[PDB]
């Protein structure tokens, strides 16, 4: 199997990745870095989320529609992993690529609230600085930004934490252990999927949103009421 | 305003760099009630250059 | 308006002819620089284009058949034949610029795909078109 | 209009080397 | 056109910068081009001369200094002349269209009996060449040579559907690549190396184009011809093969991408090197026997330069080219 | 005109009785992401202000 | 302004723990050089040597030394052009395959640890039968199995 997978990966790499990363994955000076030693996790995160191929150099590559199937992604990841290893994918106990099982360390059907309570503090210390409380995004220097954490699946959250994409820091499994990462996943998916009890969230941005809402349209409708009740002469 | 915890180093105290674990209290319940406890819990742990 | 209504049948006949020709040709003819098969874009485009010119030609003709001999459609008209009222024309309006601004807000919302921007832009647009269309009818204030 | 105690080090970093003692 | 141009410096002016053309159909197109410029220069000369006559004869001060008066002759219609001047253009463009159809039908034919078939793949942003067919007379061993790599072609064929069921495009996967070609002998261009496609002289050749992502275009100025290479050429009804009756003379010829494809569009160059028939038999034999050997080594083996000469790879550094030297040399 | 004023008064009665009905009988206690009746919890305060 | 001749993306380097040496012009490159010292005791050097000489001279990795300490690396055949010699400690090369396609070669390697410190940096010399490279390299632990290792009170 694995050699057929590496053949498929090499053939896809040769018509999609070879201009910026070189034929021996060494990198091309100002087009892309070396892929020697990135691992299957880096290729999975980058290709599956749609970030690769980059097609113009800017401040930041953006998440877009994926160019390769998940099977094709894993073929390319096999081929790249043969050029010096690196961190790999998180598989579950049966052997399938792990997904909803990563929703907290004590997952069993549903998210447990202790995991959310510890992952909230972990996220608020290690992540929210860039991604805002509950992961709505943030702006960095010179056109860079921390994305919105909605589109990412659990495997992508884990591999983002491992691989440190673009200006994101790395969080090895010695820094944040497996359980702490799984609790961060639990927190992201709890907040990403629980409607606010107090009605419409207004994007959960914070005070600027409610400001704009009131200080434009809220005062506008009461000005309209005043014009209904009062005289224009 | 001149001091912080790190000033303790100048008193010849060993001060590790402690990383935060975010560990929360645990609830133990039994035939006489329920209580939140932190007795075996540690908010900070030492760390090593390989981490 | 005889000549205007009638000259829309030149392009109607021509575009219909080119539509049928293009259709049969693209499905039957073969050359080494293209693959045989009916080309649907040009087909639909030409037949709908002949539909547009048909639409204008037929409506303008069906109107022409019951308008009187107007002085502007007459070769020896005197300048005093159109004396009287010519019609109502808007002297001023702030609402065209308002509508352009509403469409601008809508389009930027579509760009970024912020849902609130799309909602607000559509609300602004219906409002500004409504206020444009109610300009010369707003009541006198009754106080 | 600059802090008078915020200079660049005159001496350059010498690319030093570390080690740890051990039982063997 | 069969008729040759006037030749000499007059021909050099008439063909107005066109290469001489290294195929028979390039010669035909260049002929037709020179003659249509004889026609065009006649039209341009006489009508610019009319616009000069307007400056120097039909002026008002010249007319007043010879007593013509206030106004000219208020002529407005001349039904015969404004008929003739309309009918003459029609019978001009009909003859132009006749010769156009002749030349187009010769260039665009697909019945030239190809002996070497090359599968071309374009991608963002380089080329991949591979020999699909080499009929026996020059083939390795003498038996008609097929180039397909069955295992890799089968992997590409199996990528036609997603096992996880995300198959939106008429039942097929969005990342289907089963239209692409995978051969054993291939040359793959890189940022560091120009791909040099080796071909034989005096042999009918077929090129089979396609792209991995975005439209590209295969312009060899010495063929005086280009065609767009598309992804899924059959879904677009884009005829993906074209054939040349021969290359008449050997040498190295540049080729460029002639359809906008993104950032490095201007850096997507290839070389078409043309060698003797027996030299090509040797090249293909060497490559078929020891498939680990590269393209440069085979080129050296048949006595040619290892790397492209009509073009060179670009310096990839985004600033180093600022003072003119934008080309990196090879051994 | 009398029908116009009567309409809004009758709708005020409906709104106020809806408020008291909601504030009493609508289920209002906190439900987590995994629970049954998370919808009924999240619509409570919305319904309160609607009425 | 960010799509200029200096961009953020075009500057970025491989988010990996090792260093690299060699340009677009150099004949033989090294990528992801790092002294991998396990937390149990085993040590070695991780790197990938890449031949890209256009004169088609093969380069044989003759020797590797780390702060003057000799490296044991199992037998490797020469690196022809567009071939790659991968190297790590054997425990970590057992976690990946050796491709039949292209030209890649896995060779295990090991060091006798003189007492390097995690976090630090040491000079590493690669010596080929044609020449030599010298490169600073950080001492680091190898990667873990993803998603299995919780931390414990101890
Ligand atoms: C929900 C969503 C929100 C929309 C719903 C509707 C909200 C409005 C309802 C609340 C009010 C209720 C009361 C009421 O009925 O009031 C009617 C009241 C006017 O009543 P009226 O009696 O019909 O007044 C006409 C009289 O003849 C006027 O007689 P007059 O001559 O005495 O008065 C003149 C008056 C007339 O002007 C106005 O009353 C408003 C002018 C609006 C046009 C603004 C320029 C737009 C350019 C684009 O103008 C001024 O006094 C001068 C002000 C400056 C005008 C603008 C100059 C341009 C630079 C600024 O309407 C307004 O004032 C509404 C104006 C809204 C403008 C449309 C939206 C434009 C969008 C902004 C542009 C942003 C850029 C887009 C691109 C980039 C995006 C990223
Ligand atoms: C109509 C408007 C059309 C605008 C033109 C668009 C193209 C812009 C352009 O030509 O930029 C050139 C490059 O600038 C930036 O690098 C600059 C140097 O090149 C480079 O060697 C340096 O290394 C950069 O050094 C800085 O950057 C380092 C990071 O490496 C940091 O260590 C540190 O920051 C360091 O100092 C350096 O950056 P500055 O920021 O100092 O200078 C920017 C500015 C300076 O030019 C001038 O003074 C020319 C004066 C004439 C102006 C009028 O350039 C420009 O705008 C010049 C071009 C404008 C001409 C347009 C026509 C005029 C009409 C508009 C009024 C970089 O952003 C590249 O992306 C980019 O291609
Ligand atoms: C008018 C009242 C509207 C209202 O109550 O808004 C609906 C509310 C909003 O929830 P939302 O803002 O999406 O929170 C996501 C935060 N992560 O909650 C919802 O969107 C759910 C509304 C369900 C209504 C149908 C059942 C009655
Ligand atoms: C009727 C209701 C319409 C008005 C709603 C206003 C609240 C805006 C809002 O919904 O904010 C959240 C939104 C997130 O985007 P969303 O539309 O949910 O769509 C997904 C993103 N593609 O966020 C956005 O799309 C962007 C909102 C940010 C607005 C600008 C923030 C920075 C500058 C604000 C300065 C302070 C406010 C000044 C306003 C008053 C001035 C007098
Ligand atoms: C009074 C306010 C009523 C708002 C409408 C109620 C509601 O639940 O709106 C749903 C929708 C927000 O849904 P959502 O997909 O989360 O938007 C992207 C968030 N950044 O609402 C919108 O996107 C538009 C709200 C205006
Ligand atoms: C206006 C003139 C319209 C008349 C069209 C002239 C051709 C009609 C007969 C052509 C024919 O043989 O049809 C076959 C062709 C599809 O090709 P194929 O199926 O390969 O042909 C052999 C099958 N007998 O058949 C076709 O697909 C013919 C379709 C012709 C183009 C249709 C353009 C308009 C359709 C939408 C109009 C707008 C609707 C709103
Ligand atoms: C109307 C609103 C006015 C708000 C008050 C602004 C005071 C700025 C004074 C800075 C003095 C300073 O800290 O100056 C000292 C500081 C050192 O100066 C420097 O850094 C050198 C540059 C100083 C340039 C200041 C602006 C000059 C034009 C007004
Ligand atoms: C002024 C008209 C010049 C006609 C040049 C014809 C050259 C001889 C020819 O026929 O040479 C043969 C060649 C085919 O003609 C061509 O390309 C000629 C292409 C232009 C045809 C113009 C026809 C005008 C009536
Ligand atoms: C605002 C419109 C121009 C935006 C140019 C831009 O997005 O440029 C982007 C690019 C970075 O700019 C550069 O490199 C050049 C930097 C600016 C050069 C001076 C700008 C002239 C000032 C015109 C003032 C007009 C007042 C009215
Ligand atoms: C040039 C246009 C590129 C092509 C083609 C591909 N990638 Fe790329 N990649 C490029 C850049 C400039 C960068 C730096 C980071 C960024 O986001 O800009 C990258 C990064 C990667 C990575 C991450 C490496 C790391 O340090 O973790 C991977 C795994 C990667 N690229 C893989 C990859 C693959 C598999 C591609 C073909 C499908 C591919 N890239 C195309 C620029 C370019
Ligand atoms: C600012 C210095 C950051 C911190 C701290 C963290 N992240 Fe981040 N993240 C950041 C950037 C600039 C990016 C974009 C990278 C790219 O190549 O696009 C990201 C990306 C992610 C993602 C991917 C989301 C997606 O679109 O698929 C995830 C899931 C993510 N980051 C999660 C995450 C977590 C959980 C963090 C705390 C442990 C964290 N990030 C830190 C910037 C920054
Ligand atoms: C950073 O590199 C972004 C792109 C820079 C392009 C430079 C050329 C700019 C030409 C003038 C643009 C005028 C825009 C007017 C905006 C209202
Ligand atoms: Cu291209
Ligand atoms: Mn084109």
């Amino acid at each position: 199997d694995d050699q057929a997978l590496i053949s498929e990966g090499k053939d896809l790499y040769d018509v999609a990745c070879i201009t910026c990363h070189g034929v021996n994955l060494q990198g091309v000076e100002d087009r892309g870095p070396s892929l020697v030693g990135v691992g299957e996790g880096a290729v999975y995160f980058q290709v599956h989320s749609g970030r690769m191929p980059i097609l113009r150099n800017e401040a930041q590559a953006e998440r877009k529609a994926p160019r390769y199937t998940e099977a094709q992604t894993l073929a390319i990841a096999a081929y790249v992993a043969a050029n010096g290893g690196g961190p790999g994918l998180v598989y579950n106990e049966d052997g399938t690529l792990a997904m909803e099982e990563l929703r907290g360390e004590n997952y069993d059907g549903q998210i447990t609230s202790a995991d959310v309570a510890r992952g909230g503090d972990l996220f608020r210390l290690n992540c929210a600085s860039c991604h805002n409380f509950t992961g709505r995004g943030g702006a960095l220097s010179s056109g860079k930004y921390a994305p919105n954490l909605d589109a990412a699946n659990e495997q992508e959250i884990y591999q983002a934490m491992l691989t440190g994409p673009q200006n994101m820091p790395k969080f090895s499994d010695r820094q944040l252990s497996a359980d702490e990462k799984k609790d961060i996943i639990a927190f992201i998916k709890s907040t990403k999927e629980t409607p606010s009890p107090g009605g419409y969230s207004l994007g959960s941005l914070g005070p600027v949103a409610e400001g704009l809402f009131m200080w434009v349209f809220g005062i506008l409708v009461l000005v309209a009421a005043a014009m209904w009740i009062g005289s224009r002469s | 305003l001149w001091t912080s915890g790190w000033t303790l180093v100048e008193n010849d105290v060993k001060v590790y760099l402690g990383r935060d674990t975010a560990a929360i209290a645990e609830s133990h319940t039994d035939a006489t009630g329920e209580h939140w406890s932190t007795t075996g819990v540690s908010r900070l742990v030492r760390m090593r250059p390989e981490d | 308006m005889k000549s205007s209504a009638k000259l829309m049948y030149g392009p109607t006949v021509f575009m219909a002819a080119m539509a049928v020709i293009y259709i049969f040709a693209t499905m039957h003819v073969s050359d080494g620089g293209s693959v045989k098969g009916v080309e649907w874009v040009g087909s639909v485009a030409l037949v709908l284009s002949a539909g547009l010119t048909l639409m204008l030609g037929v409506y303008l003709h069906f109107t022409e058949v019951r308008v009187d001999v107007l002085p502007e459609d007459w070769e020896e008209a005197e300048v005093a034949d159109k004396a009287g009222t010519l019609g109502f024309f808007s002297p001023s309006s702030i609402w065209p610029a308002a509508m352009s601004g509403a469409v601008g807000f809508l389009a930027f919302g579509v760009v970024y795909f912020h849902y609130w921007m799309i909602a607000v832009g559509l609300m602004l647009l219906i409002f500004t078109i409504t206020k444009l269309n109610l300009q010369y009818g707003v009541p006198k204030e009754k106080h | 209009c600059s802090p008078p105690h915020q200079q660049d080090s005159p001496v350059q970093r010498t690319n030093e080397i570390l080690t740890t003692s051990q039982n063997p | 056109c069969e008729v040759a141009p006037p030749g000499g410096v007059l021909g050099d002016f008439l063909r107005m910068g066109w290469p001489d053309g290294i195929t028979p159909e390039a010669v035909a197109m260049g002929n037709f081009w020179s003659w249509v410029w004889v026609a065009a220069w006649i039209i341009g000369i006489i009508m610019w001369g009319l616009f000069l006559t307007a400056i120097f004869a039909w002026g008002a001060k010249r007319a007043e200094k010879r007593g013509e008066g206030e106004f000219p002759k208020q002529l407005q219609y001349n039904v015969p002349l404004e008929l003739v001047l309309t009918i003459v253009p029609i019978i001009i463009v009909m003859v132009l269209f006749f010769f156009t159809v002749q030349t187009q039908d010769k260039v665009t034919a697909l019945d030239k009996n190809p002996e070497v078939t090359v599968d071309v793949t374009a991608y963002q942003w380089n080329w991949k060449f591979g020999y699909s067919e080499i009929d026996g007379s020059l083939a390795p061993g003498g038996q008609d040579y097929q180039g397909s790599d069955p295992e890799r072609q089968a992997a590409a064929e199996a990528s036609k559907k997603d096992p996880s069921g995300d198959n939106p495009i008429h039942g097929n996967s969005k990342s289907d690549v089963s239209y692409l070609e995978f051969n054993r002998i291939e040359t793959l261009g890189t940022t560091d190396e120009i791909p040099v496609m080796v071909l034989p002289v005096n042999t009918p050749i077929e090129f089979n184009l396609a792209s991995a992502d975005v439209a590209h275009s295969f312009w060899v100025p010495e063929f005086l011809f280009k065609r767009d290479a598309y992804a899924h050429p059959e879904a677009n009804k884009s005829q993906r093969v074209f054939q040349i009756e021969e290359i008449t003379e050997e040498g190295a010829f540049v080729g460029r991408c002639a359809e906008m494809c993104g950032t490095y569009h201007a850096m997507m160059n290839f070389e078409l090197r043309v060698v003797d028939r027996d030299s090509f038999a040797e090249y293909i034999s060497f490559r078929d026997s020891n498939p680990d050997a590269t393209n440069a080594q085979a080129l050296e083996h048949i006595g040619q330069a290892p790397y492209a000469t009509s073009t060179s790879p670009f310096v990839s550094d985004r600033t180093a080219t600022r003072d003119g030297e934008n080309t990196q040399s090879n051994a | 005109a009398a029908r116009a004023v009567t309409f809004w008064l009758v709708l005020g009665i409906i709104g106020g009785l809806g408020f008291l009905a909601t504030y009493i009988f609508w289920p209002w206690e906190y439900k987590a992401h995994g629970d049954e009746g998370l919808l009924a919890y999240t619509l409570y305060t919305p319904m309160l202000g609607i009425t | 302004c960010s799509a200029g001749q200096i961009t953020q993306t075009s500057s970025q380097v491989a988010a990996v723990d090792g260093n690299q040496a060699g340009s677009a012009n150099d004949p033989v490159l090294v990528r992801d050089v790092t002294v991998h010292l396990t937390t149990d005791g085993e040590a070695g050097v991780k790197f990938t040597a890449i031949n890209q000489d256009t004169s088609h001279t093969s380069h044989t990795l003759e020797s590797v030394t780390v702060d003057g300490e000799e490296v044991e690396l199992d037998d490797a055949e020469p690196i022809e052009r567009n071939c790659s010699l991968v190297a790590d400690i054997q425990s970590e090369l057992d976690l990946i395959e050796e491709p039949e396609v292209g030209c890649i070669q896995h060779v295990a390697t090991s060091l006798e640890n003189p007492g390097f410190a995690y976090g630090g940096v040491v000079p590493v010399e690669f010596v080929f039968d044609t020449g030599a490279i010298t490169i600073d390299a950080t001492v680091s632990a190898p990667v873990l199995e993803s998603g299995v290792e919780n931390r414990e009170v101890g």
